[PDB]
């Protein structure tokens, strides 16, 4: 609602870890990504931004180690120095 | 004319309008024109000359900006620079205080995240991993994955092993002989 | 007049170039202003904020921008971002 700039800051963020991560090498994987951010950036409807937010967050999701992605969950969203 | 220019292509527009004003301010000389006509040709022609002499300077600033930028650059990331990232973006994420958020987030430390998420195909495909029985009825609403705030449509389930799982088959008596975790390929419901 | 970058980022000067910013004053000036601003923070959540509003510019000359270096950049170049 509220926090359209705060879900489209998250987002630049994401596109950064992303792009540090080489999904370059997988175009169609790569549009999507750099797609789903511009959307998100040129969109003003919370819904629509959350939406697209959630498909952004689930694809970097994808591209970790279960195991390192739990360490990381652990260290900087449950015990977060924010 | 446009030879010893660093881009005769960049310096072109303002070399015409000055070349256009110098032209007829010789043709209004050889035609022997009014003292009028001769001082405003006159005028234009030092207009465009110090338009053509500023845009050229500017071409050299913008160059030599790049040249040492370029200069700088090379020059060229940490673990500690993606450890800055994922401290940044796992912090706002909860910040944000958004349930779906909060969902995906815990559903990711328990091993409920997915595996591909392939777009295109004009609906998009997930391959969602889920590690238990308890955790798999939580995402799994009968022929349908609820995940990332979307409904998808079950295409096919598989063991940890590739082989081919029956949804129906996969119950509490079974739980200890089914090699965990489930690979639960869906499509989006579009 | 066309204002200097206090600290220039190669890559915002790339973008500039490529979209050729030059050609409007009001427009480098504005994105000039955007990077000096971000240089000056004190906060990284009003950094993210001028970044998203460079994002934006040049989304709104080429909306399938591929601005994942521009990101990059402020991240590798920014104290307060580290």
């Amino acid at each position: 609602g509220s926090k359209l700039t705060e879900m489209k800051c998250t987002n630049v963020v994401l596109l950064g870890l992303l792009s540090k991560m080489h999904v370059e090498s997988n175009s169609k994987e790569w549009n999507y990504c750099v797609g789903l951010h511009n959307e998100i950036n040129l969109c003003d409807d919370p819904d629509a931004v959350l939406e697209k937010l959630l498909a952004l967050i689930a694809f970097f999701l994808s591209k970790h180690n279960t195991c390192d992605l739990s360490d990381l969950i652990e260290s900087y969203f449950e015990n977060t120095t924010i | 004319p446009l030879g010893s220019v660093a881009s005769a292509y960049a310096a072109l527009p303002s070399w015409i309008a000055y070349e256009k004003a110098r032209a007829d301010l010789e043709e209004a000389k050889k035609n022997d024109v009014s003292p009028q006509l001769l001082k405003q040709l006159t005028k234009a022609c030092n207009i465009a000359k110090s338009e053509f002499e500023r845009e050229a300077s500017v071409q050299k600033k913008l160059d030599k900006m790049a040249e040492q930028a370029a200069a700088s650059m090379y020059k060229e990331r940490k673990s500690k620079i993606v450890s800055a990232m994922h401290s940044l973006l796992f912090g706002m994420l909860k910040k944000l205080d958004m349930s779906s958020v909060n969902t995906i987030i815990e559903q990711a430390r328990n091993g409920v995240l997915p595996l591909s998420i392939i777009p295109a195909a004009s609906a998009t495909r997930l391959i969602v991993v889920t590690p238990n029985l308890e955790v798999l009825s939580k995402v799994r609403q009968e022929n349908n994955v609820h995940y990332a705030g979307a409904i998808w449509s079950i295409v096919e389930v598989k063991d940890a092993n590739g082989a081919q799982v029956h949804l129906k088959e996969v119950t509490a008596a079974n739980e200890l002989n089914i090699t965990w975790p489930l690979s639960i390929t869906c499509e989006r419901t579009t």
